[PDB]
RNA sequence: UGGGAGAGGGUGGUGGAAUUCCCGGAGUAGCGGUGAAAUGCGCAGAUACCGGGAGGAACGCCGAUGGCGAAGGCAGCCACCUGGUCCACCCGUGACGCUGAGGCGCGAAAGCGUGGGGAGCAAACCGGAUUAGAUACCCGGGUAGUCCACGCCCUAAACG
RNA sequence: CCGAGGGUAGGGCCCGUGACUGGGGCGAAGUCGUAACAAGGUAGCUGUACCGGAAGGUGCGGCUGGAU
RNA sequence: GCGGGGUGGAGCAGCCUGGUAGCUCGUCGGGCUCAUAACCCGAAGGUCGUCGGUUCAAAUCCGGCCCCCGCAACCA
RNA sequence: UGGUUCGUGGAGCCAUGGGGGAAUCUGGGCGGACCACCGCCUAAGGCUAAGUACUCCGGGUGACCGAUAGCGCACCAGUAC
RNA sequence: GAGCUAGCCCUGGCCAGGGUGAAGCUGGGGUGAGACCCAGUGGAGGCCCGAACCGGUGGGGGAUGCAAACCCCUCGGAUGA
RNA sequence: GAAUGCCGGCAUGAGUAACGAUAAAGAGGGUGAGAAUCCCUCUCGCCGUAAGCCCAAGGGUUCCUACGCAAUGGUCGUCAGCGUAGGGUUAGGCGGGACCUAAGGUGAAGCCGAAAGGCGUAGCCGAAGGGCAGCCGGUUAAUAUUCCGGCCCUUCCCGCAGGUGCGAUGGGGGGACGCUCUAGGCUAGGGGGACCGGAGCCAUGGACGAGCCCGGCCAGAAGCGCAGGGUGGGAGGUAGGCAAAUCCGCCUCCCAACAAGCUCUGCGUGGUGGGGAAGCCCGGGUGACAACCCCCCGAAGCCAGGGAGCCAAGAAAAGCCUCUAAGCACAACCUGCGGGAACCCGUACCGCAAACCGACACAGGUGGGCGGGUGCAAGAGCACUCAGGCGCGCGGGAGAACCCUCGCCAAGGAACUCUGCAAGUUGGCCCCGUAACUUCGGGAGAAGGGGUGCUCCCUGGGGUGAUGAGCCCCGGGGAGCCGCAGUGAACAGGCUCUGGCGACUGUUUACCAAAAACACAGCUCUCUGCGAACUCGUAAGAGGAGGUAUAGGGAGCGACGCUUGCCCGGUGCCGGAAGGUCAAGGGGAGGGGUGCAAGCCCCGAACCGAAGCCCCGGUGAACGGCGGCCGUAACUAUAACGGUCCUAAGGUAGCGAAAUUCCUUGUCGGGUAAGUUCCGACCUGCACGAAAAGCGUAACGACCGGAGCGCUGUCUCGGCGAGGGACCCGGUGAAAUUGAACUGGCCGUGAAGAUGCGGCCUACCCGUGGCAGGACGAAAAGACCCCGUGGAGCUUUACUGCAGCC
RNA sequence: CGAUGUCGGCUCGUCGCAUCCUGGGGCUGAAGAAGGUCCCAAGGGUUGGGCUGUUCGCCCAUUAAAGCGGCACGCGAGCUG
């Protein structure tokens, strides 16, 4: 569920906050998090080069396992599952028979006390992670790598999931949360199971002060700016966009794909994206 | 109000310091074209 | 106590026909639609045919003038959870009954909120016909909605 | 002390009245169409939704108070 | 101050590119109908805002006048 | 593309970022597209005084200045400020 | 040149006192179970009043100023963007 | 001789403004050539959440003392932050370094860039963060946690003894973390005391008092006590913690578990060492053998790594502990004890200011800590006042106009004015009471009203004690008393009704606009499959993001409610292995130059040939657009209806003389005695209309209209009073401006607005306080306007290029 | 154009007379009263409000009357804004 407010303040009466009923345990393990440098949206040279950025609460990195194929054969207990301020998920603490302990993101359903295993012999059930080939057509994954040992890299977002579509030669035929149909290594990672917390997009920020707290500043229209900011820039009272709706930068912003064709991926990209 | 000048004496030397122009060609430019003025401080006096 | 019939309800699963779309192959000059046509689609290779995929909705034959339910209503198949109901035995309790202002629950379709879903259908809308006109009936398209979950709405030729 | 009542302030109900507005009812022979009654020339009616000069039309469901 | 317009009864062609006034509705006459409308068959009706000039010839080109609608009128 | 007087010009020469890519004197470059003839020269390694430039420094000299001039400074000036 | 100023980063610090009384929890009522209602407890909030502090709304004064933006009276925010 | 020329000198204004907060002075006595100004005393006033004290920045000798007064000091000066000289800053424990990391910086390796250079993992550097051992008092003119006195403690080195598998930049634990609220116990701090100590005091009517005034502590090792933080013990297995490991992690077992124990801090006590007032005798002596106790209030501070709740999920690294590896086990480490060793820099003084930033001894600006008492509900608010510090570095007079700040006003009560601008009114707390409407929170402090002091009697519950007295905290009821008035002074909302805009708290034009603008949660479009898109960069490399479509970028719109119509012809974007066009290149029908020739060289048609464009489609919460004339109803008027021209399509719902209405003060209603505004209507909307959103909307607003109530000096309409100025005297003494001046009125004239010309009129010479009509007064080489083949910002389907992209 | 501050308001006047009232008159379609119209007359006077920034104007309530103009659309080193 998602928790509402009664409307004590103007910004209570629409400000909902998530249930936290999956969350066991209130402090991250120590030896899983590293200090996470704030950017403010600056790189190296000290520019901003991603706008209104900055001054967020501060943060804790859990260090998340993408690999999983680390540990082939040797199960685990989900210990705990916690909250990360890193990500929309909820990553869960798993103690493995081994004594090592790692953070995967928690998939729905997963259950602290529970078992998970990865390896291309594990079973079929939520929180296991295998090579593609192995798990069934049709069944729901999620944290799938892009490329063998690269790293799991699609579908680790709070709620989404990817469905295996069949298979073809060393490939197998994925559908993206986004809707594209992918041809992915069969050989890649993915866990069982969709990413859990989905109630996440049913949270109503509330206020303006929520949106900080998330590190988003204040993001000012080009429509608000002058000439010298922005394409949209100027006219003597309000004014319509008056040139095709574009960036900062003049680059058109409504219809305009941007991905390159030549891109050798799209050899492996069935079918372009869904709504 | 609050003025321009609010002195800082590490700010001085990190900022206008002899180490400070020594370490870019144009801050070294500075020492040169100070030194052929004949200037008798190459950089700003600061107590450290 | 023993037994029966049933689309009664809820949850999860799952099966084939068909429609559409997409890919591949073969193939050519029309297909589609109608009272007749036009729009529309089609040499940028459509229609018709075979193979491949995806997906949604509805369950043909059984099927009946049939069965269930208090009504609204309920139909592929599986399992789990559950209500009502009939019969038989003549075992138990002994009028514990009937109705029911209010209350409370249920309530087709459409509609509404937040998500998902969207093949076919289709208000609105567009176009082509018809026509004096045609904001219609017919035709080519098409958005809500139809579908799912949760929450509302609480109307009806809710009729026997 | 209580106290008719006067005063101050804010409420409740009722009645009259108000530019304008909303449909309604009636009004011998006004304008437009022809929705319903015979399959009324698209069977009707209907709850709801959307639309249109107007009757009305269309969608989804329902009913026969419809078929011959 | 600037543009466009005026033509059978109504609304619009023709003007640019001189000679040839046309389309739809309306109006009249006849049909069908018991009758009207629709529909069908025929027919009329303009001499082109007005005056002038060019031309062999002016709706048409040029000029003036009446008109008819639009647009402008800023710096203070 | 740059250099030369040469700004695409009939544009050779010299230099070279890219592609293709020889030969060793019967080899090769040049003589202003090109070709023939007549000639000039010998690329793709390097070094080389002197004659030339300059004046922080020393000296010599002015139809140079003479303290608002002459150097920003005749003086404790790149100072005080 | 970011010792002013604008943003962001890292590490610290500050915010008197009062007012309001969300969720939750408990108890009670309610029901088949519920939803729900009551009371207490609780102490939420870009919540309220108001200093520090951050502002700079209206007015007056100042105007070769106390000041190249100041003074008085007033007023905004004051657990938060 | 002029350049608003340049440098300098000196005038004018002028003995003029001013002499820098209106916290305030007076007298006596000193000093001295000279004193309102320096010193001393007394009186007065001001600050006291500071205007007192401490610390950090910054400043740099300004500190102390002596001797001085030319200049500095807005006057004066004998004084000084001034001149000259002398003296003054003392640390193993405070701060910083010989420790640690943070952002960032730098940077082995490495990457990149014409050069200069840019990056970059480890490492290093880098602090107000972490870590780390000193507290009290005395002393100097001037330093003190630094010197001295007492009581403590840290590190390093060596030696001794006991113990031990010792050993690290390696492993592991720990360090180690937010915000709000908050328990228990303490302290700091405070109040009271009939107790204790203390010079004295009896005044002026009373008081020899259980009277007045003063003070009644501070530091302290081990130990003990109180309160609290931290921590389970044992074994077996082990495959992870890049080697190892007995450690940590994981599994299993037993024992026990808001206990205890062990450990670590706070606090109290504590051997000991200190300190100690008023008053009157000259910073000192005394008081004093000072006493040094009880009760109460009580932190935001301490135990502190406490607890709870919450979502926005809250540094690192060392010190430290543990583990093992090389090694090594004569070593080595641990524990205790002893001795020795312990360096560098800061240390003065100012420090909300006269020593810092502001050119000034400048009403400005400047982080942290302490900041007492009484009362007012509280408090850091407010008034007074302690400690302490000040009266602001020109005065003395006078008692005009006028100005500032201030107080009061008869009758009226907004009639003032663009505006109730400003100033009134209201004003805290307790109680009673409180409407439309609403998103059920609110609107609410709505409105409106009552109460408020003091004295006596009776009484209820709590904290601390003990369950009691005393102290302290809330109270409740009686009966009374005084005043014009009881939150008696100070601080402390005026209210309401109704529209426009924006939902809301927020944000902005530093220094003329705070708004209706910006932001905002929310909505929708669009891009992006991850070496993402996009941004910065030549690049490398970064951000994005150690994120992954419930995510990220872009754009519009702007809570919420009900909605968001039709136009895809044009532009945009998206789709379209056809076709048309299309550059280099491929091709070489065919020519041409030259050569005696092979040959060399040049040009060259058809065809093949990318994107782009053309072309076919799609597309609006993409750029955008959403008609005209004419006729018709059994009165008129109007036109549901019809005809016709054009369009890509002809503005839907809603709303409308509007933040939009030209005509316009439209019309009609409302309110008013009167309403160019306002509110409500109407609709031929010059020129609303649906995310440059449309129409509504509770709550909110230092926004902008309109109205009423309250109340007022805004006004009729002005009067009086106060103080700071203006004025006089002493002191110091500017400024812009200035062709020179011996500088009148009228009517004329004149380049068209004359002190200056004409004619006339008027006029003794020179000032002071005032006024502002003129000197086309000052200031600023007009910012409007034009001009210039002047400049810059900005735009685009202007031109031409460049990045970028294809 | 090396600046002659620009509407209106306020304040302060002063002037002209084409006289709004008061005073003196002629003519009247002047019976009286009250008017109309002209002439002489500038001495004095010429109100307070609603609305607009408004000048002007309309409206309210009065009045003997509610005059029109000039003075840089009088007057910002007088004020307002
Ligand atoms: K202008
Ligand atoms: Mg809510
Ligand atoms: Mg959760
Ligand atoms: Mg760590
Ligand atoms: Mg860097
Ligand atoms: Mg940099
Ligand atoms: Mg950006
Ligand atoms: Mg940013
Ligand atoms: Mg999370
Ligand atoms: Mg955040
Ligand atoms: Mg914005
Ligand atoms: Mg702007
Ligand atoms: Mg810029
Ligand atoms: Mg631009
Ligand atoms: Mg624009
Ligand atoms: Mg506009
Ligand atoms: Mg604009
Ligand atoms: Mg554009
Ligand atoms: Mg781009
Ligand atoms: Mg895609
Ligand atoms: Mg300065
Ligand atoms: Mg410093
Ligand atoms: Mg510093
Ligand atoms: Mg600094
Ligand atoms: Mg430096
Ligand atoms: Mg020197
Ligand atoms: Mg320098
Ligand atoms: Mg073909
Ligand atoms: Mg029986
Ligand atoms: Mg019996
Ligand atoms: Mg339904
Ligand atoms: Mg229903
Ligand atoms: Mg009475
Ligand atoms: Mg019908
Ligand atoms: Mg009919
Ligand atoms: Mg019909
Ligand atoms: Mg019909
Ligand atoms: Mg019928
Ligand atoms: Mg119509
Ligand atoms: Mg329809
Ligand atoms: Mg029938
Ligand atoms: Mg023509
Ligand atoms: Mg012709
Ligand atoms: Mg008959
Ligand atoms: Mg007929
Ligand atoms: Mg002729
Ligand atoms: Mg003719
Ligand atoms: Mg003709
Ligand atoms: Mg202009
Ligand atoms: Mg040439
Ligand atoms: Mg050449
Ligand atoms: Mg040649
Ligand atoms: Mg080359
Ligand atoms: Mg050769
Ligand atoms: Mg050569
Ligand atoms: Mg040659
Ligand atoms: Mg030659
Ligand atoms: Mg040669
Ligand atoms: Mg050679
Ligand atoms: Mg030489
Ligand atoms: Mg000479
Ligand atoms: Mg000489
Ligand atoms: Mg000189
Ligand atoms: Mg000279
Ligand atoms: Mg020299
Ligand atoms: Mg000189
Ligand atoms: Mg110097
Ligand atoms: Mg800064
Ligand atoms: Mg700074
Ligand atoms: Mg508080
Ligand atoms: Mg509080
Ligand atoms: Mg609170
Ligand atoms: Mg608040
Ligand atoms: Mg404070
Ligand atoms: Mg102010
Ligand atoms: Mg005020
Ligand atoms: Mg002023
Ligand atoms: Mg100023
Ligand atoms: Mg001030
Ligand atoms: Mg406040
Ligand atoms: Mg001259
Ligand atoms: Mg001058
Ligand atoms: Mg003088
Ligand atoms: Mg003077
Ligand atoms: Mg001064
Ligand atoms: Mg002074
Ligand atoms: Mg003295
Ligand atoms: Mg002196
Ligand atoms: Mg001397
Ligand atoms: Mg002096
Ligand atoms: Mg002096
Ligand atoms: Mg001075
Ligand atoms: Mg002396
Ligand atoms: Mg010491
Ligand atoms: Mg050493
Ligand atoms: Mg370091
Ligand atoms: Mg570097
Ligand atoms: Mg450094
Ligand atoms: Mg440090
Ligand atoms: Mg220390
Ligand atoms: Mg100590
Ligand atoms: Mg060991
Ligand atoms: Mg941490
Ligand atoms: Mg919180
Ligand atoms: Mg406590
Ligand atoms: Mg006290
Ligand atoms: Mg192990
Ligand atoms: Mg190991
Ligand atoms: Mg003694
Ligand atoms: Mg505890
Ligand atoms: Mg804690
Ligand atoms: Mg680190
Ligand atoms: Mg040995
Ligand atoms: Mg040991
Ligand atoms: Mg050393
Ligand atoms: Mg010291
Ligand atoms: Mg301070
Ligand atoms: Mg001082
Ligand atoms: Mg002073
Ligand atoms: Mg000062
Ligand atoms: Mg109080
Ligand atoms: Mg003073
Ligand atoms: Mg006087
Ligand atoms: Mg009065
Ligand atoms: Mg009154
Ligand atoms: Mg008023
Ligand atoms: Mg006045
Ligand atoms: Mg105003
Ligand atoms: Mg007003
Ligand atoms: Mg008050
Ligand atoms: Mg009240
Ligand atoms: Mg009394
Ligand atoms: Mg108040
Ligand atoms: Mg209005
Ligand atoms: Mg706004
Ligand atoms: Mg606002
Ligand atoms: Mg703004
Ligand atoms: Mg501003
Ligand atoms: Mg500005
Ligand atoms: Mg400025
Ligand atoms: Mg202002
Ligand atoms: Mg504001
Ligand atoms: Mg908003
Ligand atoms: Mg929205
Ligand atoms: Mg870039
Ligand atoms: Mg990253
Ligand atoms: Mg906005
Ligand atoms: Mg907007
Ligand atoms: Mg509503
Ligand atoms: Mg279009
Ligand atoms: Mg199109
Ligand atoms: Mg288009
Ligand atoms: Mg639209
Ligand atoms: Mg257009
Ligand atoms: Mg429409
Ligand atoms: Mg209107
Ligand atoms: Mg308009
Ligand atoms: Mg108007
Ligand atoms: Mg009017
Ligand atoms: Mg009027
Ligand atoms: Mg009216
Ligand atoms: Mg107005
Ligand atoms: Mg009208
Ligand atoms: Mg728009
Ligand atoms: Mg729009
Ligand atoms: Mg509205
Ligand atoms: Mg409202
Ligand atoms: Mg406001
Ligand atoms: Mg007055
Ligand atoms: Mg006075
Ligand atoms: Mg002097
Ligand atoms: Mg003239
Ligand atoms: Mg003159
Ligand atoms: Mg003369
Ligand atoms: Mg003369
Ligand atoms: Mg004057
Ligand atoms: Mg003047
Ligand atoms: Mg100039
Ligand atoms: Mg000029
Ligand atoms: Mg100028
Ligand atoms: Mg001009
Ligand atoms: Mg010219
Ligand atoms: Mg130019
Ligand atoms: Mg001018
Ligand atoms: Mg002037
Ligand atoms: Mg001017
Ligand atoms: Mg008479
Ligand atoms: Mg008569
Ligand atoms: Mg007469
Ligand atoms: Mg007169
Ligand atoms: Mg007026
Ligand atoms: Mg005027
Ligand atoms: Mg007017
Ligand atoms: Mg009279
Ligand atoms: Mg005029
Ligand atoms: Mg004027
Ligand atoms: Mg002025
Ligand atoms: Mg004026
Ligand atoms: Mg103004």
């Amino acid at each position: 569920a998602v928790k509402k407010f009664k409307p004590y303040t103007p910004s209570r009466r629409f400000m909902t906050v998530a249930d936290f009923s999956e969350i066991t345990k209130t402090e991250p393990e120590k030896s899983l998090v590293k200090p996470l440098k704030k950017t403010g949206g600056r790189n190296n040279q000290g520019r901003i080069t991603v706008r209104f950025r900055g001054g967020g609460h501060k943060r804790l990195y859990r260090i998340i396992d993408f690999k999983r194929w680390d540990k082939v054969g040797i199960p685990a207990k989900v210990a705990a599952i916690e909250y990360d301020p890193n990500r929309s998920a909820r990553i869960a603490l798993l103690h493995y028979v081994d004594g090592e302990k790692r953070y995967i993101i928690a998939p729905d359903g997963l259950q602290v006390g529970q078992q998970v295993v990865a390896g291309p012999d594990a079973p079929i059930q939520v929180g296991n992670a295998l090579p593609l080939r192995f798990i069934p057509v049709g069944t729901v994954v999620h944290a799938v790598e892009l490329e063998p040992k690269k790293g799991a890299k699609l579908a680790r977002a709070a709620g989404t999931s990817a469905q295996i579509q069949g298979r073809e030669g060393d490939y197998v035929i994925l559908r993206l949360p986004s809707g594209e149909l992918r041809k992915v290594h069969g050989e890649c990672y993915a866990t069982v199971g969709a990413v859990g917390n989905a109630d996440h997009k049913n949270i109503v920020l509330g206020k303006a002060g929520r949106s900080r707290w998330l590190g988003r500043r204040p993001h000012v229209r080009g429509a608000a700016m002058n000439p010298v900011d922005h394409p949209h820039g100027g006219g003597e009272g309000r004014a319509p966009r008056g040139r095709p709706p574009a960036s900062p930068w003049g680059w058109q912003t409504k219809g305009l794909k941007t991905r390159k064709r030549r891109k050798p991926s799209s050899r492996f990209i069935i079918a372009r994206r869904k709504k | 109000m609050k003025r321009t000048w609010q002195p800082n004496r590490r700010k001085r030397a990190k900022t206008h310091g002899f180490r400070a122009r020594m370490r870019t060609p144009g801050g070294r430019k500075v020492l040169k074209r100070r030194r052929q003025k004949g200037r008798w401080r190459l950089t700003p006096a600061v107590r450290k």
